[PDB]
Parts: C-alpha cells; structure tokens; sequence
C-alpha cells in the first residue's frame, strides 16, 4: 500500500481519489492520501469549490516513483511532483501518518470496482495519449481536446487518442466501399489491432482510458474516442469471441459506475441503441445490455 | 450544406455540379407466383445524373444483370449508383470534374461520400428541394433507350434540347422541372399535352418538341394549370 501526500491545502476543494471523493475546506489540515493499493493506474483530481469548471487531476502509478500534491498559488491549481529524495519521502510521509493527518483509500474488499474500470489500462500507453516525457504521471482536464478535434490548436496539450474514421481512406479499402463501410472487421482486425494497437488489450486501455476521462473530466473528445472503438467493434461481423466477452464486461462496469444524473451527455443515443440493437453485436453485450435497460431506459 | 429555395440560385453559377438521382435504378414489377406467393421481377433501370447549368445529361442504364444473385438490392441499389457516379468522375478530365455533387435523396450521402473519399475536393450535399427526376422514364426518348438496352451503357443527352440558343440556364430548369412534374403528376394528361398538336415535332436528336417561344408559354400554361388541378383534386381544395 502507498502514499500521495500533500503539502498543504491552501483552497477549499473537492478532492477524488479514483471513484471516491471526499470535501477539503480552504486551510484545513490535509496531508495526503494513504492505503493506495499497488499493481493499478490511479486518478487524482480536483474541482475548486470557486470554479465548478475545469476539474483536472493526475494519472499515475506508485510503482513508478514517489509522488506528492503540492498548490501553486501563481498558476492556481493543486500540482502533482516527484520527490526523487526516497528518504525525505518516507520521513514526510511517516511524520503525517503518525499525526493522523491522511484519509485512507477506501476500498471495501469485496470491491472489484476500480480493477474493472482499469483492467487493460496502462501508465506507459497513458503518457504516449498524453505526452510530457519529463514526468512520470499525466495531467488532464475538462477542457483538453483531441488530435482528431485539431484536426476539424495547442499541440503539448492535446490528447493523442488514436484517430477513427469510418469515412477514410484508412478504413475503407478500394472496390470494397461498401463491404468493408457496412462491415467494419477489416478496419478492427487488420488495421487497428493487428496494425496500430498490435493487441486486443491496447485497444480496450484506450477505450477504458477515454471513459475515465470522460467521466472524470467531463472531456468531451474523450466521450467522442470511448463511442467510436464501441461502435468499431458493434459494428465489425467478425470479432474474436473473448473480446466479445470481454468489451461485455468492461461495459457493463462503465455503465454501473457512471453517475445517474450524467447520463444524458456521457451517452450517445445512436451509438448505444446501434450497439445494442441493429449492430452484428447486438446479441453479444448481454449484461450490458440488461444494465442499460433497467437503468435509463429513456435513452433507448 | 444543403440545397434549397435561398440558395437555388447557385445552380447556375459557373462552378461546375451535377445532380444524382437514384430514384431509377433499382427497378421492379410485382407479380403473383404460381403457389400464389408475391416476387418481384427487376427491369432495366438508370442513373439520372445532370449538370444544371449546361442541360448535359450522363445517362447511366442499369442493365439488370447487375443484380443476379445479390441481396438486398434496394440498398445495393445506393452503392451501385455511387459506384457508377464515382467512375463518371473519374472518367471525365479534371477540369470537367464537379466541385459539387448534389444527391436527391439523402439516403445515398454516405455511399457516395465513401466512393469519393479520392476526391476529398468535391463536396456532397442533400437537398430540401422536392425536385421531380423520377420521372425521368416518362420521356419516351429516355425510357426507350433504358428499356431496349441488353447491357451496361451510358448515354448522353442534353436534357434541354437546344433551348439554352434561347434562354438562360435558370429558365431552362424551371422548364424542365415544370415539365417533370407534370409528367409526374399526371402523366396521360401532360403527356397529350405535349403531343396533342401533330405538326409540332422532335427533332431527332432531341426529347422535346420545338415549340416556338409563343407555343412554349402556352405549354407552361397548360402544364401549371394541370399541376393545380391535381392538387385540388389529390387533397379535396
């Protein structure tokens, strides 16, 4: 088990840790989050109780180095940093927790929320989506936009999804127009997982990525890049079965773990009801298919 | 974006568009089987693809034995088209090329788009107009050469005869498209219409009469008058 420890808490804020959260008041003493279980990604973030716009946070693995938050009062906001110093680590973060002063993770133990969520996600493909090679965690925000955004202005702050396109070049082949629009396992198979991703877990990283930081940040091009690889695969008439099962699952935990009162911007309509309804898959998405029913029938 | 009354005037601008119309192309009769059993036989069928300012007509005859053993030939029927539409483009040099191509029923947006991806250059658009190019095959010239044709072929016409000597693109397709609503509306009417008066004659490389410009408005007339009958009598006015 490890620690994010804070220096301090200088402006009232809402702070969550993965899935949970928990209310900071300006100047009260909190120092830190401790019990982070090791061998999973984690997720930092913050939305300032003056500024109920641009929640933000960190993506990062205790395993990769000593981490703290730190505020800045000339850019505003709390930052993530290295401590490189193992020993002055160790002494900060005993001194706190001896004084009490960390909440710790909350994890029930029969709880596979967070493993679910996060089962193919990995901090070195997490950092290629958000490049900033002089730190080892990766910052995001509500109002990050895409690669493929750009393209339809900042390039250092973008988010380097893998562009999806179902009317390009890259996803249709010549003389096969309308197999290969209608039928997408060409695009899913050859091109993007035996070509870009090289493997099943690459891609649904992505996707569990692009929703985390949809539902974390409200990042709306996030939003657009989980829809697209659902979609790539729903309507691909040839996937590997234990894919199948397993985008079931992944789903399934996404749609539970979502909050009830987002579900009209964080679920497109087409998409969903395409999936789950006319798509080659529409038999296939079992338990995501009885959670979305029972849950916002409304949509479909 | 898509066409309508406020933009109408754009057609006749000198960017080069055409319109595609599919309407034609998949074409069947229903008969009964001898179980008694419904099944469709498919007759020949076209592409109606026309530039509006200039009248050029690529008239492209779908033969039927491009569906023989095909599935779902109404949606087949899209890809078909834009596949034929996207060789027409490819086929023409490039200062010929459409900077626009405006598709007539907005089922075949994707398909088209998707045979033009090497044309990122030539934008596809809908349209809102109510335009009358079904009825295309009530021009005896048009459906003649549809009907009698034993494989794929294209044809070229010029949908407006020689009129443009005469009058501006802008009139020419008001004509044109008054004369296939018509058509459309009631077609043993327009078509007495057209023909009632035996001294009035298609030259042979055209598809409408010569009119006089006198007999012209007189036709227009008529065809407007027969256009609103209808209509009262389609809706009880």
């Amino acid at each position: 088990m490890n620690t994010v420890p804070f220096t301090s808490a200088p402006i009232e804020v809402t702070i969550g840790i993965d899935q949970y959260s928990f209310n900071v008041k300006e100047n009260q003493p909190f120092h830190g989050i401790k019990d982070i279980p090791i061998g999973h990604v984690h997720v930092i973030h913050f939305q300032h109780a003056d500024n109920s716009s641009m929640r933000y946070g960190y993506w990062f693995d205790c395993r990769m180095g000593n981490f703290y938050i730190q505020y800045d009062p000339k850019d505003g906001l709390y930052k993530m940093m290295e401590e490189r110093d193992g020993a002055k680590f160790e002494n900060i973060v005993h001194n706190f927790k001896e004084r009490q002063m960390m909440v710790s993770y909350p994890k029930i133990d029969e709880d596979d929320t967070w493993y679910n969520l996060t089962e193919f996600v990995q901090m070195d493909k997490i950092r290629k989506i958000v490049r900033k090679d002089e730190n080892q965690f990766s910052y995001v925000d509500s109002s990050m936009t895409t690669v493929q955004e750009n393209e339809l202005s900042d390039p250092a702050h973008s988010l380097n999804y893998t562009v999806i396109n179902f009317k390009s070049r890259e996803a249709i082949r010549p003389g096969h127009e309308m197999e290969d629009f209608l039928d997408k396992s060409y695009y899913l198979n050859t091109v993007m997982l035996q070509g870009i991703f090289k493997n099943s877990s690459n891609y649904f990283g992505e996707l569990q990525f692009a929703f985390l930081n949809a539902m974390f940040f409200g990042n709306y091009g996030s939003s657009l890049q989980w829809h697209a690889m659902i979609e790539l695969i729903c309507s691909s008439a040839t996937v590997p079965k234990h894919m199948l099962d397993k985008l079931d699952e992944i789903l399934y935990y996404q749609i539970k773990t979502l909050p009830e009162q987002y579900s009209d911007i964080l679920l497109n309509e087409r998409v969903w009801n395409i999936c789950l309804y006319s798509s080659f898959q529409k038999n296939s998405l079992h338990n995501t298919e009885k959670i979305m029913e029972n849950k916002y029938p409304e949509l479909l | 974006g898509a066409m309508n009354s406020s933009n109408y005037a754009e057609l006749f601008n000198n960017d080069i568009k055409l319109f595609v119309d599919d309407t034609n192309v998949y074409r069947v009769t229903v008969h009964k089987t001898f179980e008694g059993n419904v099944a469709t036989k498919a007759i020949n069928g076209c592409i109606f693809t026309l530039n509006p300012k200039t009248g050029h007509l690529f008239l492209k005859i779908i033969h039927t034995s491009v569906w023989a053993g095909q599935k779902r030939l109404s949606q087949l029927a899209k890809w078909k088209t834009a596949e034929e539409v996207s060789a027409l483009v490819r086929s023409l040099p490039k200062e010929e090329q459409p900077k626009q191509i405006i598709v007539t029923r907005k089922a075949m947006l994707d398909p088209l788009e998707v045979h033009m991806l090497d044309f990122p250059n030539i934008a596809i658009r809908p349209t809102e107009l109510r335009l009358p190019f079904s009825a295309a095959m009530s021009i005896d010239k048009l459906s003649d050469v549809v009907m009698k044709a034993t494989e794929p072929q294209m044809v070229l016409f010029n949908i407006y005869d020689d009129w443009l000597d005469r009058i501006s693109s802008y009139t020419a397709f008001s004509r044109l498209t008054l004369l296939l609503r018509a058509l459309k509306t009631n077609e043993e009417s327009a078509k007495m219409i057209l023909l009632s008066d035996p001294t009035i004659t298609i030259k042979s490389y055209h598809l409408w009469p010569s009119f006089t410009d006198e007999q012209w408005i007189t036709i227009e007339s008529q065809m407007r008058d027969l256009i609103l009958t209808e209509y009262g009598r389609k809706y009880n006015v």
